[PDB]
Formats: C-alpha cells, structure tokens, sequence
RNA sequence: UCUGAUCGUAUUGGGCCUCUAACCUCGGACCGUAUAUCCGGUUCAGGGACAGUGCCUGGUGGGUAGUUUAACUGGGGCGGUUGCCUCCUAAAAUGUAACGGAGGCGCCCAAAGGUUCCCUCAACCUGGACGGCAAUCAGGUGUUGAGUGUAAGUGCACAAGGGAGCUUGACUGCGAGACGGACAUGUCGAGCAGGGACGAAAGUCGGGACUAGUGAUCCGGCACCUCUGAGUGGAAGGGG
RNA sequence: UGCACUACGAGUAAAGAUGCUCGUUACGCGCGGCAGGACGAAAAGACCCCGGGACCUUCACUACAACUUGGUAUUGGUGC
RNA sequence: AAAACACAGGUCCGUGCGAAGUCGCAAGACGAUGUAUACGGACUGACGCCUGCCCAAGGUAGCGA
RNA sequence: AAGUCCAAGAGUGCGGCAGUGAGACGGCGGGGGAUAAGCUCCGUGCGUCGAGAGGGAAACAGCCCAGAUCGCCGGCUAAG
RNA sequence: CUGUGGGUAGGGGUGAAAGGCCAAUCAAACUCCGUGAUAGCUGGUUCUCCCCGAAAUGCAUUUAGGUGCAGCGUCGCAUG
RNA sequence: AGCGAAAGCGAGUCUGAAUAGGGCGUAUCCACACAAGAGUGUGUGGUGUAGUGGUGUGUUCUGGACCCGAAGCGGAGUGA
RNA sequence: CUGCUGUGAAUCUGCCGGGACCACCCGGUAAGCCUGAAUACUUCCCAGUGACCGAUAGCGGAUUAGUACCGUGAGGGAAU
RNA sequence: UAUAUAGGCGUCUGGGGGGAACGCGGGGAAGUGAAACAUCUCAGUACCCGUAGGAAGAGAAAACAAAAUGUGAUUCCGUG
C-alpha cells in the first residue's frame, strides 16, 4: 500500500527551501473592520510553526 | 443597525478605500471626509458608499 | 441556592519586566502597568496602554523626580 | 427601421356544450370448451377523451425508519452557571482553585478623535430682587476630598479634568526589538518613506487616560488588480 | 475450594481481624445436633451513577410509504 | 385471575356496493356468495332515574335540584 | 566573587521513545464549614508515601531517624 | 372439552388485550452469513541482569474515569 | 536553486512608489577590508556543500493489527 | 458516457469532440455487426516442493466423520 | 362469422437440473469510521437475481493530443 497524505494539512502548511514549516495567521478573514491596521499587518504573512506542533504537522504532511 | 459599517470611497478613482461605523441618528446623512487614497497617492475627499 | 458571584478575568501579566541595573536593547518593555504607577525619564517612552519601553540600548534605573517614581535608561559605556 | 393607431390573411391557447374511434365497465349474450364464476376473442349495452397509468411538480403525512436530546455538579435531579473586563480571596515578582465575596460588557463618540493655545475644581465662609440648603454673580479660604461617557481598580491638579481655533493620523507601505505565552490567539513598539493636519519652529498625530464592547476555519457575497484562462482569441470559473 | 496442626478479650489496620500487637484460654481425634461468624455458596447488583443499546411517544430533525394538487404522454373531431 | 378484558344494550362516524375497510407492488382475496334492519371503525358497557316564564324571532339563558 | 567541579551525573537547544494528567498525609499561610470532619479547594526549590526496605512509635503507607550493591558469629552511632 | 387434517411467519403472525403467545427465551423468535461487528469500558499480556527514573499539574476539550499540547523521564546529538 | 498565488525572475525573488525596511533562500566555515557598535552587517577572497539504494531496530499508516468479551444492526433462509 | 418522461433535426457549405459557451483551427465520420493473443480461477486429475503441522497440532475429519450426538427444522457437531 | 385469426390435431428439432472458483448484466444492505449523527465512508463489498465460457467482457476511432512534419483498435501489467 501507499501512505495517504492528509489533505487538510497539505493545503494549510508549506515547506520552505530548507525544511521550515510555515503557516498563515488566523483572525484575518472577516470582521476586518474594528481590527486596527496594525493588528491586520501583524496577522498578515507566514510564520514558522511552533516547535510544539512541529512534529504533529510533520506527521500529517508526510503521512 | 443604529451604527452600521459604512464604506467610504474616493471621488476621483472611485476606489472603496475605507470602512468604519457611523451613526444614523446623530448624522442622518452621508458624511464627507478627506482621507488618503493609495491609488491616487494623494489625499482626496472621501464620501460614504 | 445559586451564587450570583463566580466571575473573574484573565491573567494580565502586569509587573516590572526588567529590574534595576539590567542591560536592555532598544524597544524592550520595562513595566506593563495600568495607569501611571511609573513615569518615563530619559530614554524611556510610554506606549499605548501606559507601557514603558526603552528608546536606547542601556541599563535600567529606577529613580524619583518631583514626587513620582520614574524609569530611566542610563547608557552603558563600552568597555 | 428609424415617431408611429389600425390592418387583410394564415399560425395558436383557454372556458363551455357535444360527438366516437382511443380507452374503461365484475353489465349481457355467444366461442375456445365436454367440464370452466379463470382467462382470452366476437358482439350488444353503458361511460368517454374524463378516469386510470408514465415523467414532472406543491402540499398533508410518527403510517414507518435512521437518529439527536451537552457538561460542571461535595451522588443525581431540580435550581444556577458556561465567553470577555475590574477588585478581594492570592501568602508585598508573575501566576494560583472552590456551586468563594462584589460588580460590569456584547457599547458609545464625526466629536467625547488630532493638534495649538489658555484655565483650575469640590466644599466652606461673607453679600446680594425674586433665588430657597442648594441656580447666576462678587470677595475670600480652598493642593485634590469635584471630575475623568460607561464596571472596579491603576492614574490624572505637570493635569489624562475645563474652554477655544483649525483640522480627519479613526492614514498608506513597513517595522529593529520586546511582553504574554501548550498551540491558535492577545498586547507594546522607537524609527524609515508617501501624502496630510495642527503650530512661528521644535514637535505631536497609525482613534478615545489605560484595561471589556467580541467569534477560528469552512463556504459563499461585493469592489479593484501587470495574475490565470484546459488547441488558439476571448469569455465562464478560479486567484490576489 | 489461594492456603493451614483455622480460639477469645481489648486494640491496630482500606476505619466491622482465625492469620497483626499485647494478654487470656485451650490435651490429640472423632460422633450427633444448633445456626452466631467465616463481610458463607449462589447470580461480573436487577437499586443509584456513567457509557452503549433497544423499544415506545410527540406540534424534536431529517427522509420515505401512502394520500391529495396541477403540467405534460397516452389524447381525438365538430361547434360556440 | 381481579375492580382488569369480554359481554348482551346504547351513541356517533364511514360505506350506494369487484362498496367502505384490510392483506398484496399488482392481479386478486376477505367484507360477502352479504346490500343501509347490512358491513367497518370508534368510544361506552344489563336494567331504572334523571329539570321550567322568556327559553321573518319574544332575552339572560341557566335552573336557580 | 568564589564554591563541590575524576560531578551536581547539573543547564540550554534539537530530535526517537514514552508514562502521567483519579493523589494521600504531615508543618506552615488561607477560602468553604460550625474557623467540625481521617471533609473540600488552594500556595509552599516544604517533606515522606506514591515508587522505599531498615530502627522507633505495642500493632500502624504519609510521624521521628535513615535512603537497602552483596558477604562477615567486628566496632561506632542516630531516633528511641 | 378433545382427536385427526389443515391456515396465518417476524417489524410479521395471533391476541375476550397480559406487551400475552409464536417449539423450556419475545418491548421484535431461530439459524447461518456481513463477522475476527464495535465497545473512551473490565479482565489478560509468558525468561534474566545492569544503568537511569517519573506524574497525578496548566490550558482546551459534546470535556471531566478519554485525549492533544506543554511540564516532569530516558536515549542520541551540540555547546560547556 | 530558490522566491512568488501566478504570470515571472532567478543567487536571488515577494511586498511595496522605494537596494526602504522586512519575509524565505543564498550549506558551511576562516582571512582582509568598509561600516557603525542597534544586538552586527556589507563586499572581497579561500575549503567545497551529499544524497541515494539494500538490510537491522523503535514508533506510525491502511487492514482485525496485542488477546478475550457484549447487549444489539442488516441480508437470506427455518419454524403454528 | 449513460437510464426514464416530453419534444425533436440535416447527409458533406452535413454532423459530432477538443471540460460552460462563442468564432478559427484540429481530429473523427454516431445512431449496423463479428473478431483470436497478451489476462482471472481450481470441482477434478497427474509429477514434485516445503529454514510447513506432527495427534490439545495440521482440515471439523490420521481411527464410524460431516459419523455418533444435539435440535421439529434450517442448522451445530465431537473423541479415540 | 364472412374473409381470417385465436384455438385444435398430428409430426420433427431443441430446452428443463447440477456443478468450487473465475466472467458479464441488473437489484443491493447494515454493523462500522467520522471519537455523536443525517451528506459522506463502510461499498457497489455481503447477499440476491439473470446468464454463459473455457475463459468471459471490450475491440477497429463520430479516439487522444496540441499547433509537436504528433500517436494510431482493444486488453492487462508498472509508473504518472
């Protein structure tokens, strides 16, 4: 058999050119009014996943 | 809503640039304020909706 | 026999984050406070919520002036 | 065809009355047939383009089926809570439970925001028409006891409190470095550029003295973009 | 039916001790009886709670059977 | 093993007759070789007793035992 | 600044593998209770049991001394 | 009342109605199959020595006797 | 060979008006400069970066997946 | 690409497909047939094999074996 | 009843049932997973019906492809 790869994570996390796992920040989709532009800029981008859930995410991505 | 989210758009490029809450009782009319329009790269008078 | 009370709020971790004679980088928070328990002196600035932060690399110092405790950043000399 | 009533002829739907050839009758009589209340066939008698059946469609429907019907909890139920903010508990860093003690929040303000400038209350004493204990006015005493939109606390008389002029920074593109932190969240931020406000300049302005006023992802809506476009040009859809 | 040459009082102990502590009492082995203990045997408590199930009720949700309403095919002619 | 079910009696409802109803996807079957004095459903459950002035419009009209 | 530094078998970071997430009691500071509970909920670079024998406390996980590598028919000693 | 012979079969039958009976069972019979159903639950999990050595906490949870992450163990690697 | 949603570019690319700051990547190291000591950076040079295919071991994935254990669900047949 | 219900075309300047659709190009020429080989499986038979079992194992069945026996029946089903 | 047909009579040729798997066509579950559950998965599996063959089915472009001077029925393997 073949090891299936989790879709919900294969389409939510990425892999950089060295191995880091990055993710997009939440709380930025709707209700964007009353969120000061400072907060919105903070929430924009792609941050590396915390080492705590790094292993879980790695298992989910690799299968 | 008494204080609904209204969107303000520049008059020159007609880009909906800003959004904020305004009162419909204290000011029952479309306000006009000057804000910064990134497209025009300059300040342009902005009006509701 | 219900109880009307029972509510509380979260842990706003206030308090001094850098104490006397501590070497700091620019921008670091020195105290997270509510109100003006401390004031700024030299090289110390006030943030949005009455936070105090450094404005230059240095060493923290706590003093007083005109009757109000103030926080200052004495510039350490390069050895 | 442009601004345009009525036209002549041909194509059609509905309502109503009928007819018979579709179709129907467990109404009759004959034949297969020697037996047959089956069935089929012939014919007569009644209905009749209805009814019934096919596809489509809106209602009624525990008649039947698959399921759901939270947790805390000094056993369980009943009652009462469930998120966020402030105080005490909380043992002078942070933090810390209980169905422990008190309360607030699900906003409001186009000015109650930005900036420049100026001012100092509450209370008390003495005098004054209505007007008094308390309104407005005069003098004095008055360093915080008034007020600070909204809970409590931390602060505010250097005023963050009270007035006025002008303004929209309740910006755009960012952000060294930090706090808090299981993670996701959450807060602070000097400073750089563009274009503005106020001010003579220096300077302050990325919402309100601070801390509550909020809800992940998914899915989809609405505007713009040097994106993409299933042979090709487009468009549909997708993407930012 | 874990064992065994299986006492009693007062205690201690997962808080009701044949089995531990300190004292008391008791020669070894049987037979016939009583039923106070061995938390006796019996039945992985039927009570109560938790999880799963079943069946039942209904103006819980969602479906379907069935019923009923219309379009159309079967389906036609003549008159207004 | 009864106070429960049943029961003869009563009152409603459906049914005009390959009825209504039920079994069956249908054909068909029972109802019935019956026909509203019958069939099916539903409650109740022999038998007797239960009360007057208003009550093309008379009025509070609920008996008031 | 020194200090143990042939070690605390330390700290930090990252990886493989976990278990745990039902705690009890004792001393202090406290809430609930009646300032009762062998009660309940908290803090304690506080302890022990948990997962720990040995000696003392008559017996007696949590109290006092003391942390069991094995042998010895030796001494010294802790609490008592 | 009873003999003999037949009929009604499971979400079905039969019931002068008890949820009664339908082959010693019935709030949906029996057997075989799907099937090694599933069970956050209980039990079980077999030889030895050496070294190290926990937790019963925080947060979140259709969650509280489960689980994820962190804390606390071990092993390898890096700094020291 | 990476960056970016993508077109696209590429030891760089995305963002953005901007080598103005950042984001990710340019393995690594050591020497020289030029800078401020905002944590250090910017350019020169030198060494040249190491994956992959067998197999052992530990966890894990899809199958029942360490073993036993329900009540009950469904299909087809057996029974008056 | 297909099944049911309505409606309903042209014969090459025709008709379909190229992932809604439109034009140009490109490929085919529906509503008519048949066609081996490469491929799946062992009731049965023949010749062998085994880092397979060896009488509680290996088939339920090394011996009466689907036997005795259990059940009304489907069906379950041994020991030597 | 008239043509005629249904039907009747005779005679000839075939089918009927069984078989372990595999083939083709058609109906088609639920337990379970989702930590509940309805879409969904289980799974077009189980089971059933029809129907054969030594194999079956599909098969000779109203095909793919993308401007490549393209490949040229079907089938089944391995990648993708």
């Amino acid at each position: 058999p073949k090891a299936k790869t989790h879709s919900g994570a294969s389409k939510r996390f990425r892999r950089t050119g060295t191995g880091k796992i990055v993710r997009q920040k939440a709380n930025r989709r709707h209700l964007l009014e009353h969120k000061p532009t400072k907060r919105t800029r903070r929430l924009d981008g792609r941050t590396t996943v915390s080492a705590a859930d790094n292993s879980r995410i790695n298992k989910l991505l690799n299968g | 809503d008494v204080r609904p989210k209204i969107t303000l758009a520049c008059e020159v490029c007609k880009h909906r640039n800003y959004i904020t809450k305004k009162n419909r009782r204290n000011d029952p009319d479309r306000l006009e304020i000057k804000k910064f329009c990134p497209n025009c790269g300059t300040h342009q008078p902005h009006k509701e909706s | 026999s219900s109880s009307r009370n029972g509510r509380d709020s979260a842990a706003q971790r206030l308090g001094v984050k850098r104490f006397g004679g501590q070497v700091v980088k620019a921008g670091e928070i020195l105290v997270r406070q509510r109100g003006t328990h401390f004031h700024p002196g030299v090289n110390v600035g006030r943030g949005g919520d009455d936070t105090l932060f450094a404005l230059a690399p240095g060493a923290v110092e706590f003093g007083a002036k005109r009757g109000r405790k103030t926080v200052n950043i004495v510039p350490v000399a390069r050895p």
